[PDB]
């Protein structure tokens, strides 16, 4: 039910919720990493009234890690060894981190970190002061 | 000895997707910067490698596959996709290692009244395997009646023309696509970056 609901590739995010400022939260994304082991995995977020923005990216070998400057030192992207799940560990959360967070699968782009092939449905993260 | 990329990307004519062209690239130095510094491409993404690292890598075999499809079909040149291009014309592997590069070719491949030289396969009894090519022209049996090479009701010629016209919207315009595949096979390397 991610942006293409009928495709073979499906991405499902979970773990969103309400968190106090300064707290931690880890998002999960079930992904077909064993099959599509060469594709880039990434996290995006979209807050109300703003455009979707890049957050983090990684390959299924836990290398080629990219971060947006706004989250460096606070967020960590990772994968599990069986290539079944992508994670976004979030630390020292701020109100500006409130958004719907999207998981994505695609290729490594030239003009942007990931040129996306498939989108998830999104999970809502709300940070309160 | 620079690799013949200008041949692949700047060729006057491109192949139909059903008869997609493969050019082997070997025994040469590959300056990928003439590509990854250019700004003429609408699609430029790589799988299993990063576009900025290609100049630092060595590969056993490099293949350049090229063809023309519609703009709104470039999405099908990606791992796991379906549709007539991915199913019946050109199929990327699920664990593809390489890059997909595309650019708008309306100025070259569209014609008033329609350019009918570019074809695609519309019907097939099964999906293509990765990197498979099908150039057959057998009549497709869509119903219970055997065709026996006779075209007619429920008996289709399997190829169809794009008919590119210059006034089309961007999604309907022709796009030239080059797929670079990078192969490692436990033998010495033939293609390396300018190091
Ligand atoms: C594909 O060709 C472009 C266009 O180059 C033009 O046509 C050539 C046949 C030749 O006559 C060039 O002098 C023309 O400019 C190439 O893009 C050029 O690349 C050079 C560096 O090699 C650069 O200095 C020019 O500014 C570029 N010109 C344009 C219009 O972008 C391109 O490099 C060729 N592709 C490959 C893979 O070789």
């Amino acid at each position: 039910m991610g942006r293409d609901p009928n495709s073979h590739v499906q991405l499902v995010e979970s773990g969103g919720g309400l968190v106090q400022a300064g707290g931690s939260l880890r998002l999960s994304c079930a992904a077909p990493g064993r099959t599509f082991s060469t594709s880039a995995m990434g996290w995006f977020r979209q807050a109300p009234g703003k455009e979707r923005e890049f957050v983090a990216a990684i390959d299924w070998s836990n290398t080629n890690i990219h971060y947006a400057d706004t989250v460096k030192g606070r967020f960590t992207i990772s994968t599990d060894t069986a290539k079944n799940t992508v994670y976004l560990q979030m630390n020292n959360l701020k109100p500006e981190d409130t958004a719907v967070y999207y998981c994505a699968q695609g290729g490594w782009g030239l003009t942007q970190p990931i040129s996306v092939d498939y989108w998830g449905k999104g999970t809502q993260v709300t940070v309160s002061s | 000895n620079l690799c013949p990329f200008g041949e692949v990307f700047n060729a006057t004519r491109f192949a139909s997707v059903y008869a997609w062209n493969r050019k082997r690239i070997s025994n040469c130095v590959a300056d990928y910067s003439v590509l990854y510094n250019s700004a003429s491409f609408s699609t430029f993404k790589c799988y299993g490698v990063s576009p900025t690292k290609l100049n630092d890598l060595c590969f056993t075999n490099v293949y350049a596959d090229s063809f023309v499809i519609r703009g709104d079909e470039v999405r099908q040149i990606a791992p796991g996709q379906t549709g007539k291009i991915a199913d019946y014309n050109y199929k990327l592997p699920d664990d593809f290692t390489g890059c997909v590069i595309a650019w708008n070719s309306n100025n070259l491949d569209s014609k008033v009244g329609g350019n009918y030289n570019y074809l695609y396969r519309l019907f097939r009894k099964s999906n293509l395997k990765p990197f498979e090519r099908d150039i057959s022209t057998e009549i497709y049996q869509a119903g219970s009646t055997p065709c026996n090479g006779v075209e007619g009701f429920n008996c289709y010629f399997p190829l169809q023309s794009y008919g590119f016209q210059p006034t089309n919207g961007v999604g309907y315009q022709p796009y030239r696509v080059v797929v670079l595949s990078f192969e490692l096979l436990h033998a010495p390397a033939t293609v390396c970056g300018p190091k």
